[PDB]
């Protein structure tokens, strides 16, 4: 009983409940999901750093992060994926 | 007062607790914004959903019900943005997706 | 067959399974004595960094996460092991 | 009658001339006009700085004269001194720019 | 016309002896005649792709004139580097 | 594991490895060769051959960029 | 009181002390060590006393006393070490390498 | 007015320090202003990258020592180490 460590593994399992409620996922399966997302997170975070560095801003918010997105996913992910994060913020703000 | 998360506050899966402290430790900028994690969660919410929901379809027709790690090199490489997203990228146990020449076909 | 350069190890039909996953119709001869120079400086590349990242941390064991953090630098990014 | 060159003579002149050179191949115009053809389909009407539009060019001719060097290469590859299209075609698939 | 332009027969402005000059730098013998309106295409591909992402630093900074400063980062994201534009 | 363990031991000696840092080799190894030689088939495809040459892996190597 | 500036102290025209602050302005770590940036200072100075000499050694070859950016496209490119270190890299005005394949001479 | 930055003069100064008899077009200094700032983001970049992963807050010359033999050939790592070293000791004489 030591080291305590981080994945995502809860919520990768439990979001999958969304398009198959009844299928599961072998524990290997969970590591690439767990690399995959952190891998995505690290470049979408590491664009933002330069473009508030570019702009010469101390803060992340999220105008940058929105237009983060919109270079790093090709094509029409980023339309829904700018939808998604739409309404992401909007119910926020509207439970601040 | 109650303690209640953010995420369901924000309506959202993905870690909007987690993304702050994470984000903070990042090392990415001074400050990050109150809606910083939240609109980033939704896109974490995005991808993985696609992702598994393709791994999910690819699934359903190897009639297997575990999501093998190689069906998500056989749905992956199917979605043209998604492998964009991917086209450096190699996954453990991947195999590869089905395929031979045209030419190399016998004759007839 | 006394020990010998191990390159010689990746034997005559493993490479031709490797080609087969590849859409490959026929071989050549001469194939199988490239097929170990772009293996061997490939594999030499990788090491050399991953090396390094031990010789920082002080640790005597090469890691798994030192080989992912390895082909990072390279592009050939690779999941399924952690971080 | 008249004095001629044998063809591919005037080529190989054209070459080690242009390769001496280092001036920019397309006149600034033809080029200037279409940039702002392109980015006007994505937002009103961008101001370009006149610096930009160089530094937009120089990375482009730099990039597309690589390309050549990858699809000349390969079409001597095919016992082929001409150029064609299923080269140009084949040159940016290893490069993984299509894929 | 006092504002606004149409936009037409901007690829054609790209002259076949244009081809064979980038062409010439890379260094051939022979050109087939097809190649003119292929690579032409490529140069809208390649161009409409770096364009675009530059475009997107300048609505993120609000501004609304491109410059060098983004166009030199546009192309560090797409695996590419050009100096000599105070990078 | 024979080659990984005495070309890495050129660079340093008493190494150990992880064992499941070997397979994180073996299976980079592995997708970049089949990546190495499917482009590869494409050149030989152009050539008008069915099979593969030596030559066509050079210019394999040298279109990607890290060779030549 | 009597001052000198860093790189006067390791007599090294890079500028020691303003590296040592862009260290701390770019976020890259939350400390940054006393020898930290003068490890890095040389580090620059070696790398461009290299790649300036040999567009040094280039403009020579031309027949120049100016180094324009051709001289600089000779030295980063003939040059493989730094080559590979520039593979990803252009230089405005720098032009092509002058080469010509066997194939394309003429037939003697 | 508008101050800006550059390191046009430190790369001129070594120049001098090398072939003092020649000069350099403004156009081929930016292109070095640019190429020093260049390998700085990228030395920083794996700097930072490799203290993270270490669960180690601060950067010392260790880690750019590392840095430095990760991003360059052979050749110039093994020289760009000893004017690493050399710099420091220098350094830590009178720091």
């Amino acid at each position: 009983r030591k080291t305590r460590k981080e994945s995502y593994a809860i919520y990768v399992y439990k979001v999958l409940k969304q398009v198959h409620p009844d299928t599961g996922i072998s524990s290997k399966a969970m590591s690439i999901m767990n690399s995959f997302v952190n891998d995505v997170f690290e470049r979408i975070a590491g664009e933002a750093s330069r473009l508030a560095h570019y702009n010469k801003r101390s803060t992340i918010t999220s105008r940058e992060i929105q237009t983060a997105v919109r270079l790093l996913l090709p094509g029409e992910l980023a339309k829904h994926a700018v939808s998604e994060g739409t309404k992401a913020v909007t119910k926020y703000t509207s439970a601040k | 007062a109650k303690a209640k998360t953010r995420s369901s506050r924000a309506g959202l899966q993905f870690p909007v607790g987690r993304v702050h402290r994470l984000l903070r430790k990042g090392n990415y900028a001074e400050r990050v914004g109150a809606g910083a994690p939240v609109y980033l969660a939704a896109v974490l919410e995005y991808l993985t959903a696609e992702i598994l929901e393709l791994a999910g379809n690819a699934a359903r027709d190897n009639k297997k019900t575990r999501i093998i790690p190689r069906h998500l090199q056989l749905a992956v490489r199917n979605d043209e943005e998604l492998n964009k997203l991917l086209g450096r990228v190699t996954i453990a146990q991947g195999g590869v997706l089905p395929n031979i020449q045209s030419v190399l076909l016998p004759k007839c | 067959k006394v020990l010998r350069d191990n390159i010689q190890g990746i034997t005559k039909p493993a490479i031709r399974r490797l080609a087969r996953r590849g859409g490959v119709k026929r071989i050549s001869g001469l194939i199988y004595e490239e097929t170990r120079g772009v293996l061997k400086v490939f594999l030499e590349n990788v090491i050399r960094d991953a090396v390094t990242y031990t010789e920082h941390a002080k640790r005597k064991t090469v890691t798994a996460m030192d080989v992912v953090y390895a082909l990072k630098r390279q592009g050939r990014t690779l999941y399924g092991f952690g971080g | 009658k008249p004095h001629r060159y044998r063809p591919g003579t005037v080529a190989l002149r054209e070459i080690r001339r242009y390769q001496k050179s280092t001036e920019l191949l397309i006149r600034k115009l033809p080029f200037q006009r279409l940039v702002r053809e392109i980015a006007q389909d994505f937002k009103t009407d961008l101001r370009f700085q006149s610096s930009a539009v160089m530094a937009l060019q120089e990375a482009s001719e730099a990039y597309l004269v690589a390309l050549f060097e990858d699809t000349n290469l390969c079409a001597i590859h095919a016992k082929r001194v001409t150029i064609m299209p299923k080269d140009i075609q084949l040159a940016r698939r290893i490069r993984g720019e299509r894929a």
